[PDB]
Formats: structure tokens, C-alpha cells, sequence
């Protein structure tokens, strides 16, 4: 659930999920269209696509459990939806951390009309 | 704590 993804973000990047990742580029927070504007935005695009392969689950509200062996994210066994939601989130966080060095403030609150074109998952 |  969003509860988890967001604390996972915070633990990983050091930034708060809502301001920093809730409205970035074209795909972070409201995804529907356009070309992702960067790494971080692409992370969100792969993330939205990951949720996409789970039409019968509920990403934002279904809670899963996870632990850290050392720095590593390890998803604990739950329902099949929960394990798979957890795997999509783990990816996004790592993806966010691997591209922190190019995170740009100019893509915060990015206007909708500047997101043009479909891109296939 | 995030998005959508």
C-alpha cells in the first residue's frame, strides 16, 4: 500500500514521497501519458507498468510486509497480490536511489500539457 | 506516503 511504498522511498532516498515523488515529471504520481522526462520519471513509468500487470490487485491499499537484511529489501510472504505489489515497489525505490544524482527540481509540479504521446508498457 |  502507499503507506509502505512511501516509507520505503523515504528509507531509500532520504526524500519524502509526497512532495518529492508525488508530482514529478509525467509519470510520477498521475501517469497517463507522455514521454518520461528523465531516469526518475522512467522509474515511475516502469512502476506504473508494474502495477499495470496486476489488474485484479489493489496496490495503493493492500498492505504487505518487508524487512531489511542489511541494506537489502526483502518482501515477506503474503497473498500473491501482496508479494507482487511488494516486488514492484522494491524496484521503484532502488530505481529512485540509483538516479538520485540526476533528480531535478524543474520537474516538480510538471504541467500536464507538456506530457505528449503514448508509450507502451 | 506517496502518489496517486
Amino acid at each position: 500500500s502507499l503507506l509502505e511504498f512511501g516509507k520505503m522511498i523515504l528509507e531509500e532516498t532520504g526524500k519524502l514521497a509526497i512532495p518529492s515523488y508525488s508530482s514529478y515529471g509525467c509519470y510520477c504520481g498521475w501517469g497517463g501519458k507522455g514521454t518520461p522526462k528523465d531516469a526518475t520519471d522512467r522509474c515511475c513509468f516502469v512502476h506504473d507498468c508494474c502495477y499495470g500487470n496486476l489488474p485484479d490487485c489493489n496496490p495503493k491499499s493492500d498492505r504487505y510486509k518487508y524487512k531489511r537484511v542489511n541494506g537489502a529489501i526483502v518482501c515477506e510472504k503474503g497473498t500473491s497480490c501482496e508479494n507482487r505489489i511488494c516486488e514492484c515497489d522494491k524496484a521503484a525505490a532502488i530505481c529512485f536511489r540509483q538516479n538520485l544524482n540526476t533528480y531535478s527540481k524543474k520537474y516538480m509540479l510538471y504541467p500536464d500539457f507538456l506530457c505528449k504521446g503514448e508509450l507502451k508498457c | 506516503v506517496i502518489a496517486k
